[PDB]
């Protein structure tokens, strides 16, 4: 994999 | 009688066949002798056929040769490949770093650009944490350079781009320290956010390049935050583009009065080098309808720039999009008839429940967004290459255009070493760079600048800079210059001598047959 | 009477100059009229005979404009300056460091290509244990590129060089993604051993660059073991050649139907680098024999590629070497008349027993190769000073012909930061890079690429890849063509000028004369 | 009678309209014939007047072809951007080290170079110890390379610059290894101090570059000392010159019988890197005064050298410089007329006194002598942009020219991994090129370079090193030749058809008229 | 800061 | 050093 701000 | 005027005619006649014929007293004499003519007639009318075809094909003269009239200075436009301010994008990575949803971030800056970018990215966000593995390059594409300044006021992205006063660290022209103040004019381009053009300015600080134009700019980005894992940042990087990810800055030469259009022209220069530009300056004089085509205004616009094609045929392409999609790319300019149309990257629409939720309708919206923009992308690639359409905008080549051919060339500017300390000693000690950022308003800045620019760490700091020397490699213009090559003078002169070589015919000699038929006809 | 016919052809003559000297009734009249005509004929002749001189000169008439015609997009040839694969280059190496002895190693692995490798080093090996200190010279030619190149079999050597999966990371053209396996085209080149040439295909994936052509590529050597002593290992370095260990992509943008020569054409892009190709087509028109020289074929080659006369030079060069040295130059393409000249660089005879004992035969076939390779490298050097046997092989520029003037510019890509971070993301998360290489038959390289580009390392990892950027600069195309100066039409126009100005005759006014002596002829 | 002689000049006249007038019958017979004639000449003398204004315009002709006639190989000048050798470099900071006053040191040191440079800063040192901070640009500007250059005797110069051993490691030009005695010319530069200008030799050591010329450099800085702290080394920075610290190769193809002129003319290549440059060559052929302006010898200078527009330009700066502020500039030619003018850097001067106290007489003459360097400069920028002074010194483009347009491109020499240990073997193993610094004279050098250049850090230390590749990209001269596009003989065609078309007469009709006015003057 | 030679 | 493949 989850990519985050 | 008929006999009678006949034989006047032949014996005060200038012509030099016929004199043969009408006094012929044989009948084979007078069969060769109007063979003869009948020959020389029909020889004479095809040469002239050809002669009339020359003619009227319109057949253009060029000369290229140099000449010592002096061309002005061109001006430069540079634009970092950065579109924001360091301070800005590290106070963005460490907000976000504490709090990765935007929408609590709204009211956690006063600065007005920081609040008016995390309502658009807030107005993404709770899509982007629902739907990265189903549609990833959706997300990368509305998250790019253009979306942001297509939909933020660029009075507003003007306050957190790359400022004039900490990108230029020192200017030279003409032997004489430039005035940062007088001679830059900034101008917003949809890509590169804040984008500068030097307009030249003659010597009425007697120091630098006399023979042309010297700058050290900072362009690197070594002194952003490097974070441990992939984040995402909204707003640096232009998916996929040409010059997505490029580090240095863009520099585009130019007339002087024209505007620049750096995504499609210019030169590149990487951080921590040294790049020499030598112009060769052209000029190219062209000629109007009959033997050419050339213009000196552009169609779509208006006189207050000089013309160059590409405006022409740029604004051509703008305006095939907005029939096309119905709306107009940003990344072309806005044709200055009607300012009605909007971007097809406009996203005003968006619902504010899109903040809160992850609707359907708030990803149809997006799934339209996206949609748009494969329309405009779609019609960009392919008019182009379509005569039909093109033709019919009436781009013509400037009648009087200057032009220039640029050496290209690096050096690795701060040299390892004393002459390092020598140049780091000439930014940081004589000009005070980091003074000019210890004002209130960029304090923050100052602090990054003083902890990275030490003289420790100097030749690694020191990359990020950059030099650019612009100067005039010959002074002689190569001039091509184009004229008509057969003007009716010389066709006039070609008529002459095929009349003579062939028949004998002079124009005067035409009024003696006018007598003639006159004559005639009064007999008759 | 001849006084008779005499006044006769006098008072019907339209001859200017003999009615007077006939009808002159003094002496003096007669001689100054005389003289008149006699100098009229002169000069007429003078004038006559410098214009045959600039007609039969053939001179020739150019013009330079820019038309808004479109040329096709050029053909893009890629080639890494690296040639093996960066795995089959570890395993040579490690395998080495385990065993030194190539004769050992033939069989240890599976792969044909190392195999081959192994045998044709083994024939080498014991004369290089006993002859670095007195011929090294001589190991570091024979070891170079073309040496396995002329004598391993290029099927076989295309399983261990650079595969079009492993460096074309991603490719955009016309706003379309590019795909890998329709439009790249491989070629085999001696010294660059995998080469691929892109072939436009325009639109029927809308994301990229829509003006032009993009591409990611894998080039740097970064994950290459770094071993702590100097090793040997034969077939990476060609001795002493000016492009001998250059790190890069050599880029050749030509015609879209010719043959790249990627040694003596094109351009270099290093790794960690952002390249633009500002392409600026020209077209050039020539005349034929009797105004200049050109052709539509190359006499040497058959009919299936566009005529360059790069093709020409090289071909003549290689007849000119072969009937010399006696042997085909590896480095020059081979004749289409015969292909059954070996390689200078063959070395297929060399017996077995030189796998074992460094005895003298082997050393003195050694010698003698060393000597083919000088015999070719010295007729390469002279042959094109030498004008009498350039001109023989009738290489004459073509015709009609599309040529491309490239600015070159380069940026920093992978861009320090959140940028770059986005660039990462992208190679490797969005389009999965290294999942290309987890197949059974590139197990290794998926260790490799794992364990080098990991998201710790990435900002000194990127520095591998490098960028192209190319596109067209100038739509409209800077046509030069030749036409012939001095028409037959043209030459007509000036003989009737010049006949008419000093003399007065016409076509029809020789019949006149000839009249005139078919009468004294008839009275005689 | 006045009527015999115009009814005899009417009969056997060659005039087609005077015949009519005359016989005229009738009055408005008379005045339409009389009309028709005047109408024709005034029109023939219409066409004329255009004819003539075409002819004594002088046009040219041009045309542009590709010519299979070779060119002679450049001239290729290599410049070095440190001045100063690495060793004398050192031990001058280490000098400093010890003791920061440079009276103290001039006894110290044997070499020659040393003593006058320590000389020269020490009649400035007492004056740099009190007047930072008041005039930190001044001392910035007396401590430039130029005002050594300008003081201090050039053969003195020539034992500290860069030596020709110690700069080229390697060079190949025609499949031969190059002679570095016989081949490369030595030259000083005010501001490159040692600057080496390569002259091919044609083969009469079989390796290397058949098509071109290829040379390795060692370029780069790394293995100066690196100072805890910022210190002044006189000398070494040209303070904010457009080159003023950068770090490479400067590079200047230009024909081979040519004074290169580094400062304005040429390419740069940074350490590191491999350069490729293409050269295509061209030819301008250019007519006289009549046509245009060519001269074939530079009226400054003598004729032992071939002429350059260039050449021309700097000496008329050198001379108008010269005669406004007195003194010559050192980056200009010292004109070959007088060499009794001094530099306007000159300061031998300087009171012995001033080495021990900072009295205001020495602070007076250091202000005059950065005026005397301000109105050089001012009168270097100003001077070019004044074309009346400009056009006087009668400069004119070469009547036969040959020149080069460059293809510029880079790649990484030093390839990481197998094939740099290879270029390391070639450079250190085979050439042995820290061998040639063992020498008595150069011990001191040999530990530097032996610690340095290790084969454990050979990956960053070979990074000093560069490579140029200068090679003829395409065989065909593109030449441009000068015309004359009106010649007198087609002038007079052209006189000789406009005769024809319009009234009918020929040059010896002109003698009717003249026999036709003898008669009336004799009846007269 | 002084700066030295 | 002797350099070995
Ligand atoms: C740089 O340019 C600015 C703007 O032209 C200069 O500021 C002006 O200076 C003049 C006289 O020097 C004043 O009369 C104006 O009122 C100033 N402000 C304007 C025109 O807005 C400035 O002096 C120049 N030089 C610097 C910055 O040192
Ligand atoms: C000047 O421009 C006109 C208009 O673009 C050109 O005429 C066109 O030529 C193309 C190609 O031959 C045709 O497809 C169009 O139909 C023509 N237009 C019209 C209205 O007939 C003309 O050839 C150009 N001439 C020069 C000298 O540049
Ligand atoms: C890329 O090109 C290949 C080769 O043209 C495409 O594979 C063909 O696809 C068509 C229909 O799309 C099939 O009818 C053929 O049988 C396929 N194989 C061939 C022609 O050898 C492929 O679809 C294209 N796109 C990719 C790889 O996604
Ligand atoms: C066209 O090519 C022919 C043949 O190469 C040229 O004639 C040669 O000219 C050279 C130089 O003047 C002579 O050395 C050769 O002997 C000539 N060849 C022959 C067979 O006579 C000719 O000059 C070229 N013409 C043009 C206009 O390009
Ligand atoms: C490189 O050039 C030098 C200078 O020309 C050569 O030295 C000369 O060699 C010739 C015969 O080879 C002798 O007759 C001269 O006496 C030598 N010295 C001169 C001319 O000053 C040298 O041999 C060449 N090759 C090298 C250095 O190996
Ligand atoms: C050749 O050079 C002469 C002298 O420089 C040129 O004549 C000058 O032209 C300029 C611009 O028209 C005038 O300002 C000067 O006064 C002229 N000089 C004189 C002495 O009259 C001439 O035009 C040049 N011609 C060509 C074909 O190059
Ligand atoms: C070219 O553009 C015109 C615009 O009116 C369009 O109608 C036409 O279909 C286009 N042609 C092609 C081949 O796309
Ligand atoms: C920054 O500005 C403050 C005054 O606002 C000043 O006291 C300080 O010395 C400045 N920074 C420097 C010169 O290090
Ligand atoms: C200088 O800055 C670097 C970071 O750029 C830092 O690691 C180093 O400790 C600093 N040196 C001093 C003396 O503060
Ligand atoms: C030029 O080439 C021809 C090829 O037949 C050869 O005979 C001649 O000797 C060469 N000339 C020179 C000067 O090498
Ligand atoms: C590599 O492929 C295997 C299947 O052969 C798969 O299980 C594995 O997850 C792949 N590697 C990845 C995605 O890390
Ligand atoms: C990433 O790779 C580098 C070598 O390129 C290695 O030194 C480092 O330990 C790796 N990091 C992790 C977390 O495995
Ligand atoms: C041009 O140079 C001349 C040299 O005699 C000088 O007299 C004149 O003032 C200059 N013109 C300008 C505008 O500086
Ligand atoms: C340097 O020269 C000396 C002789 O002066 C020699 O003994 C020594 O071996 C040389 N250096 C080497 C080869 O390491
Ligand atoms: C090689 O030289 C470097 C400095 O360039 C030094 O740090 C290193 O210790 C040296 N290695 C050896 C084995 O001497």
């Amino acid at each position: 994999s989850f990519v985050r701000i | 009688a008929i006999r009678d005027v006949m034989t006047k005619f032949a014996e005060q006649t200038t012509m030099h066949g016929v004199p043969k014929v009408i006094n012929a007293k044989s009948s084979m004499g007078r069969l060769f002798w109007s063979l003869v003519c009948l020959a020389a007639g029909a020889m004479f009318c095809l040469q002239m056929s050809e002669v009339l075809q020359r003619y009227f094909s319109y057949p253009k003269k060029v000369t290229v040769e140099v000449v010592p009239t002096p061309v002005p200075f061109p001006s430069i436009s540079i634009c970092n490949m950065r579109n924001l301010d360091v301070h800005i994008l590290n106070t963005l990575n460490r907000m976000f770093i504490e709090d990765d949803r935007p929408f609590s971030n709204i009211n956690k800056s006063e600065h007005e650009f920081i609040r008016a970018y995390m309502k658009k990215v807030a107005k993404y966000a709770p899509l982007f944490w629902n739907y990265q593995d189903e549609y990833p390059e959706v997300f990368q594409e509305i998250f790019s350079r253009t979306t942001f300044s297509a939909n933020i006021d660029p009075e507003v992205i003007a306050l957190a781009a790359v400022q004039l006063e900490g990108f230029v660290v020192n200017c030279h022209y003409a032997g004489h320290r430039c005035n940062k103040t007088r001679d830059f004019y900034r101008f917003f381009d949809p890509y590169y956010f804040n984008c500068f053009t030097y307009k030249a300015h003659e010597p009425t600080l007697s120091e630098g390049i006399e023979n042309g134009w010297s700058s050290i700019l900072l362009s690197g980005s070594g002194m952003l935050d490097k974070n441990d894992e992939i984040r995402m940042l909204p707003g640096l990087h232009e998916w996929r583009s040409a010059v997505s990810a490029s580090e240095g800055v863009r520099v585009v030469i130019h007339p002087p009065s024209t505007t620049p259009y750096p995504f499609t022209e210019g030169y590149d220069v990487p951080p921590g080098f040294s790049a020499s530009f030598g112009i060769h300056p052209r000029r190219n004089i062209r000629i109007g309808p009959p033997h050419g085509n050339c213009s000196d205004k552009n169609p779509f616009g208006d006189g207050t720039e000089r013309y160059r094609l590409m405006a022409c045929q740029k604004m051509c392409m703008q305006h095939y999009i907005v029939e096309t999609c119905g709306c107009a790319d940003v990344g072309l300019p806005k044709l200055p008839l009607q300012a009605n149309i909007s971007w097809c990257r406009d996203d005003d629409n968006f619902p504010d429940e899109c903040m809160f939720t992850a609707s359907e309708e708030c990803l149809q919206l997006l799934m339209q967004l996206h949609n748009r923009i494969k329309c405009a992308r779609s019609i960009k690639s392919k008019i182009t290459k379509n005569t039909t359409a093109m033709e019919a905008c009436n781009c013509f080549p400037p009648c009087d255009e200057v032009s220039y051919d640029v050496s290209y060339s690096l050096s690795k500017w701060p040299s390892a070493g004393y002459e390092g300390d020598a140049a780091y000693f000439d930014v940081f000690g004589i000009e005070k760079f980091n003074e000019r950022f210890n004002k209130t308003g960029t304090q923050g800045k100052y602090e990054l600048f003083t902890k990275y620019f030490n003289v420790s760490n100097r030749e690694e700091s020191m990359k990020d800079f950059a030099r650019l020397n612009v100067y005039i490699a010959d002074s002689n213009v190569v001039k091509t210059q184009e004229s008509e090559d057969y003007t009716r003078n010389q066709l006039v002169s070609d008529i002459g001598g095929q009349l003579g070589l062939w028949v004998g015919i002079s124009l005067i000699t035409l009024a003696e047959v006018l007598e003639l038929i006159i004559d005639l006809f009064r007999l008759f």
